[PDB]
RNA sequence: AAGUGUAGUAUCUGUUCUUAUCAGUUUAAUAUCUGAU
RNA sequence: AUGAUGUCAUACUUAUCCUGUCCCUUUU
């Protein structure tokens, strides 16, 4: 899976991924919830997080298909941001 | 235990605390479950005695009076050097006895 | 990551936490690796055993210690 | 009709014994008895396959010969035949077989 | 054949070594750890001769030897790591010339 | 109670032995562990009742009739 | 690379005490070496002060032993026991035995039998019928031991060290079928077992201080020479046993190890009284001395005299 | 304390009265009864006390029934076991399964209480234990395993290797069993044998079972191996035999073959 | 030919004693002395199937002279 | 997938200890290497049985207990029988019991390390080596011969025995001793 | 009962002491040689 | 707290004393290398192990620190480290204002195969070998004020600094603790003409060979 | 004509598979079980 | 002629066990 590659949340911002994750949760979860957003934000707090535990938590909160969608949306964006020399993906520069 | 096979020993790391056994279970071996030939003293876990958990009985779980010791059969068999033998579980014994 | 493999614990079973406790499905490579590791640790432990093992070669005690600590990783072979 | 006994005791289990004269056996214990029986004994005797442990539960007639050959003194039956005492050299030559030793003792 | 063990000459090889003021005085002592016996030496500063001040059979496999000196002290302890799972912290007793067990704590199994 | 229990057990054993003698049963045999065994039924019995109760089920007398006819071909 | 040496006379030869020295070429500590073996035949003449390797019979595997037996040279070629005879060119292999398990680590030549100690297997007593010229394994051992050295205790007793730091003594029973024609048939019992503490590699117990009883002097790889001597009295054995049982609880070690565990590390203890722990009675405290004297029903100087008596009778 | 003002007939009557005190619903009462029986045995003598105890018909198997065996062991520890041994061996000749199991439990408790004193009774207790090892009843095998455990724990270092091997010869087939009590007793006896008989013989007896094909056989053998490896972690080096080296694996510890 | 019968013996004879007696002459492969289960006594007759016909004939010819329980123990082919 | 039993026997070094259930194992090579150990003890015969290893002694009428001579010569059994007869005291001796338990103590017949207890293990009265000329004293006693056997003369008339070519008879070939009558 | 063995034990101890004295005298005579 | 990989596997560690005396850090020895990588933002300073100039040893055979001791003084602190060839080198930790400046090594002396080293007060160095008699030398020279060069971590090389070994110039052997170690063989017999049997015991390791004819007495 | 409760084991009584095959799970292998003729 | 099945009785073992508490729930 795309979440099998080692990542590092220390080498990337967090405000750039906050509203994107919030919109993804509002679309998948439908309603407006603060526990899910705060849980997703605190999940990426460590310097060397793990994608497996994040996927398990997303499957617990989401249905499991939306969990796969959220994992496959958050993993590559974070990887591209960590790969960027400035530390952000291509969407942060578009607007 | 031989009397309570459904019991779960703590198996925690050993500390610097000396434990005691309930007066009803005075002299009973903590591991061997015998009544004679003690060799070594019983060491309690660090978390096994903190306030309300302090002064409780190892096997009986009640208020302790006398200081317990490991059975010589358990000491010679390299059994006394194990983890914290605190009875964390309480089931299949003294459950419905209060109802009677 | 659709794997569905959450191997943590089920009902507080036996679950041998000791290193080298042994099991039922232990393959020959596993037993051989455990035995080699235990033998290397024992050779590192006994002082007289270390002297008798290193007295064969002209190497020093530290030479035998380094050669033993280096052979801990993959002594038998990649299974 | 103790079909319970037939299934539990191991009956109704087909087995073919080429060592036991290409015979049939209706059970696993029956198979062990047919591999080691008077019929299979006479079969191995007429076939030249003597009785043994590793040559007991064999079925194929081909592997029995290989077992009898490999077991036919794998490494044994060699006491010593360097004894010759070739005194022609007496300082660096003394190598001759025991058959050559007897030949020298008989002829010269 | 009921035999009786008799050690005529102790082990002279040194497996572990520590140096410090374990005697509690200005003199500096050397704690040597053989295979199955510990020794404390106080060699002559002027004469330059090494005398075996004390020699005691540990009755075990001494695997590690590290010294200890508490804050504000003038006498060093002796940490004795053995094959058993008992961590021992001993202290010298020159008044009696015997190694006193100051503390002993079990950690695990044997071997 | 306890001694009364031992007396009752002894009386029960006596009654069972009397019944076995009156019936002239060969199967009932006293075991080396203080139990009864039916060689005809080829079964065990913990108490005397289980040994005397080997006459309702497992009528092996029909299976013994086979050996009776094998020992003598004539009826 | 040399591995073993010895000196003995040949039966076919006269008083020419030949020095047989075995060595191996292209050897290695890793498990992938053998190449070849050579047994240089030293002459050792000129009033025992002039060696001369005349013959140079090549070996098969890695030679590690050479001894005399009925005038012939019993040598160990790996897992083979070769009884050779000193010829003109090389030692003519007058007899061969292929019953060895792993490798000939030690060979003790008895008057008629031979004790072969393997590297991974324990000792094995093999009888060499000279009329038929055939060696046959007479029996084996129950528990294995990495034997590093060996000593012939008696006509049926054999003592052997262990690479893991053990010293054992196996005594053959009276019912040993010396005449022959799980692994083997005949088995022997372990009559002595005691943890030496250090890896012993030499044992030739004989007679130390002249006028004393013979004993087994054992060496150690850590620089220690001890002496094992027997208890010539059942009362003395009981006294020593009571003393040990009291000292096990009165003056225990400082390292926290138990005497039963310190003595039974590799294999259990079997009729061995640890006199080293017994010597602490002289250094024991006064209260400990009084407790020991009370438990033993004797005086502390009585125990001191009893301990000194053994050291005076069996040692220097 | 006193043991003097009590007459011989008075002591016998007190024992006959205390025999009825064992039927209580408490444990401390039973412990005190055992201690008092032991004191009375030390005062009057072994013969009468052992005779009064031997009459235990054991109406109930519970309610401190084995307590008679515990009292026999206490009397043997207070009195000369040379007197208590053959009387118990003779009482074991009775037919009742209750009496036989009681004799076995009493022998186990007596060996456990004696400990070092059993250096002489090993050869004498061997054949009875070997005969009772024949699994005629599960309780008999359980008592056998318990006696073996107590003897192995008590004979440590006393030199009872022959009796240990003779007992293991009959204790080894008990490994295959489904009884929880029997399984626990067999495991405890295996632990005691590894303690006394040594881990070398234990591994030599449990070697073939490790790589067995079956599920249940492999499970039992793996439990035995895990028990033998929990302790003796250092001595498992030598007992590990030399397994030949495969193609992609070099398992043979060549360093052990280093001939100095 | 390999099988043989041997009679003329009393209750003193039994299976292992008869086997050890036969082995003195030739190796008794499979011996059988059917004892009547009713009375529990030796019938004084047994059947021995040897390893082959050679040892069978040898024991029938030469070994047919021993006497178990005092009476003569003959041997006959079977 | 699964190796053949014949193949495992041909590849094995000691195939005399091969079993039929070993072909479907997980590591048959390891099992063969382990079974051919020196002091290796095997698994018992209960691997395939179905009687729970204790349901065999159904009808065997066994005795109560065969006490030893150390206890039998002490007189405890007779005293116990007397007490049972009187009920259904003696004070015989104590130093006698002391000497019996200490002095008159007999070392019984133990077993080897590999003595695994089989199911019956009762009807297996084996013999080490009953060579020609070595038997029990009961045979010579029933024969009533004084202190060679009568059968050694028959080998002179009929010839040497076929099954025992290595036999050496007394008087003629081997120049007898005691009950032993062969070599 | 134990008193009997105690008396016998003391007698055996005296006998062993006399034997050890004789052995010491013999060893001394040998050392003198 | 912290995790830091290394270039190659190590063999031994030595704690550089910190606080008021010296800086904090741990010098790790590895095969042909010694690396000082303290905590914080301090960088890794490397120094290869020297070798004997024109040494007959095998080139493939590396070098590892057999043992090391530290002479902690109120003024400064130095370390004495024994190599596999027994050449005792003197490591000096060149320290900056708050970080490690460089590792200054110098050939202190030539010692035997050292199993342990203890630098006691009063200028004494107890060097116990894995085989043979012990050693107790007198520390005379402080490692400086001599013609021997000081190889520093800042001194580049590409190539190892060849060592010029010499006899004991900075140490004097005061005594020798016999301690007959590896007794390969033994023969207790009256090899001499006397009655008191002698114990001919061979012990040593190659050049340290010694056939000690032990005799029960006092010299 | 008196025992209370907590866990587990065995021996007793009553019933059932002449189903010919194929594939799979499972078994050491059988067996049992699951689908088709 | 061993066995599997499981309502319903029976013997046994665990030195099984009778004053055990709300000393801790004080959420609105």
């Amino acid at each position: 899976e795309c979440l099998e590659k080692k990542v590092d949340m220390s080498k990337v911002n967090l405000e750039v991924i906050k509203p994107w994750i919030t919109k993804r949760v509002t679309e998948i979860l439908g309603f407006e919830d603060d526990v899910v957003i705060e849980f997703i934000f605190n999940q990426l707090e460590v310097k060397n997080p793990d994608s497996k535990m994040m996927q398990i938590n997303l499957t617990g909160f989401l249905n499991g298909k939306n969990a796969r969608e959220f994992m496959g949306e958050l993993w590559p964006l974070l990887l591209s941001a960590q790969e960027n020399i400035a530390g952000i993906p291509s969407a942060f520069l578009e607007l | 235990a031989k009397h309570h096979p459904d019991l779960i020993f703590c198996r925690k790391q050993a500390g610097v605390a000396i434990g005691r056994l309930c007066e009803k279970c005075d002299g009973k071996c903590v591991i061997c479950d015998s009544y004679v030939r003690p060799c070594t003293l019983v060491r309690i876990c660090d978390e096994c005695n903190y306030g309300s958990y302090q002064g409780r009985c190892v096997i009986c779980g009640g208020p302790g009076v006398s200081d317990a010791y490991y059975c010589k059969e358990c000491t010679i068999q390299e059994k006394d050097r194990d983890g914290c033998p605190k009875i964390v579980n309480l089931g299949s014994s003294k459950t419905d006895l209060f109802y009677e | 990551m659709t794997d569905r493999y959450t191997i943590h614990s089920q009902l507080e079973h036996l679950q041998s936490k000791y290193i080298g406790t042994g099991h039922a499905d232990t393959t020959k490579w596993e037993w051989l690796v455990n035995q080699h590791r235990d033998s290397y640790c024992s050779y590192m432990g006994h002082f007289d055993l270390l002297n008798y093992f290193a007295i064969a070669e002209n190497e020093s005690k530290a030479r035998v210690r380094f050669n033993l600590m280096e052979k801990m990783l993959q002594p038998c072979g990649p299974p | 009709i103790p079909y319970w006994l037939y299934k539990l005791h191991g009956l109704n289990i087909n087995y073919n014994c080429e060592i036991c004269g290409n015979y049939t056996y209706r059970g696993p214990k029956a198979f062990q008895r047919h591999f080691a029986e008077w019929r299979h004994a006479h079969g191995m005797r007429c076939l030249g396959i003597p009785n043994t442990a590793h040559f007991a539960n064999v079925t194929q007639i081909e592997d029995a010969v290989s077992l009898w050959a490999k077991l036919k003194l794998q490494k044994a039956s060699e006491r010593w035949q360097p004894d010759t005492e070739e005194e022609y050299e007496d300082s660096s030559g003394n190598v001759v077989n025991k058959k050559t030793y007897e030949d020298l003792k008989r002829q010269g | 054949m009921f035999l009786y063990n008799l050690t005529l000459q102790r082990a002279t090889g040194i497996s572990f070594a520590i140096h410090g003021n374990f005697s509690g005085t200005k003199q500096q002592e050397i704690v040597v750890s053989r295979g199955k016996i510990l020794e404390l030496l106080r060699p002559d500063p002027n004469t330059g001769k090494v005398h075996t001040l004390l020699t005691v059979e540990v009755f075990g496999v001494i695997r590690s030897l590290m010294a200890f000196r508490l804050t504000g002290g003038t006498k060093d302890y002796i940490v004795v790591g053995s094959d058993s799972g008992r961590i021992v912290i001993l202290e010298y007793q020159p008044s009696k010339n015997m190694f006193e067990k100051i503390h002993q704590e079990t950690f695990g199994k044997s071997g | 109670s306890s001694e009364s229990n031992r007396d009752r057990r002894e009386r029960l054993r006596q009654l069972a032995l009397e019944t076995i003698d009156i019936n002239k049963d060969p199967y009932f045999m006293k075991n080396h562990l203080g139990s009864y065994e039916c060689k005809l039924c080829l079964t065990l019995h913990n108490n005397e009742g289980s040994y005397l109760a080997h006459t309702q089920g497992k009528k092996h007398q029909t299976n013994l009739a086979r050996r009776a006819a094998k020992e003598a071909k004539e009826a | 690379a040399a591995f073993s040496v010895a000196v003995c006379r040949f039966s076919n030869t006269g008083e020419d005490w030949y020095v047989l020295v075995g060595v191996a070429k292209d050897l290695i500590l890793n498990p992938r070496s053998v190449a070849g073996g050579f047994v240089y035949t030293y002459k050792l003449v000129n009033n025992g002060e002039k060696l001369e390797f005349l013959h140079k019979t090549p070996v098969e595997e890695v030679p590690a032993a050479i001894a005399p037996f009925q005038g012939r040279v019993l040598i160990g070629v790996g897992k083979l026991l070769r009884v050779y005879d000193l010829g003109k060119k090389k030692l003519l292999r007058k007899c061969e035995n292929k019953h060895i398990a792993n490798y000939i680590s030690g060979i003790q030549t008895i008057g008629h039998r031979v004790i072969v100690s393997d590297v991974q297997e324990s000792f094995i007593w093999v009888r060499y019928k000279r009329n038929e010229n055939q060696l046959i394994i007479f029996a084996d051992d129950t528990y294995p031991r990495w034997v590093t050295t060996a000593s012939l205790l008696d006509y049926d007793t054999v003592a052997g060290a262990d690479k893991f730091g053990n010293i054992c003594v196996v005594r053959l029973p009276p019912n040993t079928n010396d005449e022959v024609d799980n692994g083997a048939s005949q088995k022997a019992e372990v009559i002595m077992n005691y943890h030496v503490g250090e890896t012993v590699l030499s044992l030739q117990k004989t007679t130390l201080i002249p006028g004393g009883s013979e004993s087994l002097v054992y060496t150690t790889l850590s620089g220690g020479i001890g002496i094992l001597v027997p208890f010539t009295s059942h009362e003395d054995h009981d006294f020593f046993q009571h003393v040990e049982m009291h000292l096990r609880s009165e003056h225990p070690p400082l390292c926290g190890r138990d005497h039963l565990s310190f003595r039974s590390y590799y294999f259990p203890v079997k009729n061995v009284i640890d006199g080293d722990l017994c010597e602490q009675f002289n250094s024991m405290e006064p209260n400990k001395q009084k407790n020991v004297s009370e438990e033993l029903d004797r005086t502390p100087p009585e125990v001191s005299k009893k301990l000194e008596d053994i050291r005076t009778r069996y040692a220097f | 304390r006193g043991a003097e003002y009590v007459s011989a007939r008075e002591w016998m009557r007190i024992c006959f009265e205390l025999l009825e005190l064992l039927k209580a619903h408490k444990k401390a009462i039973r412990r005190a009864t055992v201690n008092t029986f032991g004191y009375i045995a030390k005062a009057i003598g072994p013969h009468d006390v052992l005779a009064t105890l031997l009459n235990n018909l054991k109406v109930q198997e519970r309610q401190n029934r084995v307590c008679t065996t515990v009292a026999i062991a206490i009397v043997a520890e207070t009195c000369s076991p040379f007197t208590v041994l053959p009387a118990l061996m003779n009482e074991y000749r009775v037919p009742e399964l209750n009496v036989q199991n009681g004799v076995l439990k009493s022998l186990s408790f007596l060996f456990e209480y004696i400990g070092e004193m059993g250096k002489d009774y090993i050869y004498a207790v061997t054949p009875l234990l070997e005969d009772a090892l024949m699994d005629r009843d599960l309780v008999h095998r359980q008592t056998a395993s318990a006696v073996v455990q107590h003897m192995s724990l008590g004979v440590y270092g006393f030199g009872c290797e022959d009796s240990l091997n003779h007992l293991l010869n009959y204790v080894w087939p008990n490994v295959f069993e489904t009884s929880p009590h029997v399984i626990q007793a067999v495991m405890g006896a295996l632990e005691g044998l590894r303690v006394a008989i040594g881990p070398c013989r234990m591994l030599q007896y449990c070697l073939q079972g490790l790589f067995h094909p079956a599920r249940k056989v492999r499970d039992v053998y793996w439990k035995i191996y895990n028990s033998i490896y929990i302790g003796s972690q250092d001595a498992l080096i030598a007992h590990y035999p030399r397994i030949y080296n495969d193609d992609k694996n070099t398992y043979i510890r060549y360093e052990l073959d280093y001939i100095l | 030919d390999a099988t043989v019968y041997v009679g003329g013996l009393d209750e003193k004879v039994s299976e292992p004693l008869l086997w050890e007696l036969f082995l003195q002459a030739g190796p008794v492969v499979n011996t059988h002395m059917p004892k009547d289960r009713v009375t529990g006594q030796h019938q004084g007759y047994g059947f021995v199937e040897f390893l082959s016909e050679e040892d069978a004939d040898y024991a029938i010819k030469i070994m047919n002279m021993i006497k178990l329980y005092g009476k003569p123990i003959r041997v006959n082919k079977a | 997938n699964r190796f053949t039993v014949a193949e495992l026997k041909q590849l094995v070094a000691r195939p005399d200890v091969v079993e039929m259930h070993d072909v479907t194992a997980q590591d048959p090579k390891l099992l063969v290497h382990l079974k051919a150990t020196r002091n290796s003890v095997p698994v018992p015969r209960h691997w395939c049985f179905k009687r729970k290893y204790l349901q065999g002694k159904r009808g065997i009428e066994k005795p109560p207990f065969e006490l030893p001579d150390f206890i039998k010569r002490t007189g405890i059994q007779e005293m116990r029988e007397a007490l049972q007869e009187k009920e259904e005291k003696i004070d015989i001796d104590y130093q006698k019991l002391h000497d019996a338990f200490f002095k008159w103590q007999t070392k019984p017949k133990l077993t080897i390390h590999g003595d695994l207890y089989y199911e019956g293990k009762e009807f297996e009265t084996r013999l080490k080596e009953k060579k020609p000329g070595d038997l029990s004293d009961e045979l010579r006693i029933s024969l009533g011969m004084p202190v060679p056997p009568p059968w050694l003369i028959a080998m002179q008339r009929y010839g040497p025995p076929p099954s025992y070519p290595n036999l050496k008879i007394p008087g003629l070939n081997s120049p007898l001793y005691g009950d032993v009558f062969g070599t | 009962e134990t008193i009997r063995r105690q008396l016998e034990l003391e007698k055996k101890k005296k006998q062993d002491l006399d034997d050890e004295e004789k052995t010491a005298k013999f060893i001394e005579e040998q050392v003198r040689r | 707290k912290y995790s830091e990989p290394l270039e190659e596997h190590g063999n031994f560690l030595i704690t550089v004393p910190g606080g008021s005396d010296g800086p904090s850090g741990v010098l790790i020895c590895s095969e042909n290398y010694i690396t000082y990588k303290n905590f914080g933002d301090q960088p890794d300073i490397r120094c290869p192990i020297p070798r004997r100039r024109n040494d007959l040893d095998d080139p493939e055979r590396g070098m590892i620190f057999v043992c090391s001791a530290t002479h902690k003084t109120k003024s400064m602190f130095f370390f004495l480290a024994q190599t596999e060839q027994g050449d005792i080198f003197k490591i000096t930790l060149e320290t900056d204002e708050d970080m490690v400046t460089e590792i200054r090594l110098k050939y202190f002396d030539t010692v035997p195969v050292a199993a342990a080293m203890c630098v006691l007060k009063t200028g004494f160095l107890f060097v116990a070998s894995e085989f043979g008699n012990h050693y107790l030398y007198q520390i005379a020279h402080l490692g400086d004020d001599d013609e021997e060069p000081e190889f520093s971590s800042a001194m580049p090389l590409e190539d190892t600094f060849f060592f010029q070994p010499r006899p004991l110039k900075n140490l004097v052997l005061v005594d020798e603790l016999d301690s007959l170690s590896p007794i390969l063989f033994c023969q207790i017999a009256d090899l001499a003409n006397e009655d008191t049997p002698q114990l001919y015991v061979a012990c040593g390791r190659g050049p340290r060979s010694s056939l000690r004819v032990l005799r029960h007495g006092l010299e």
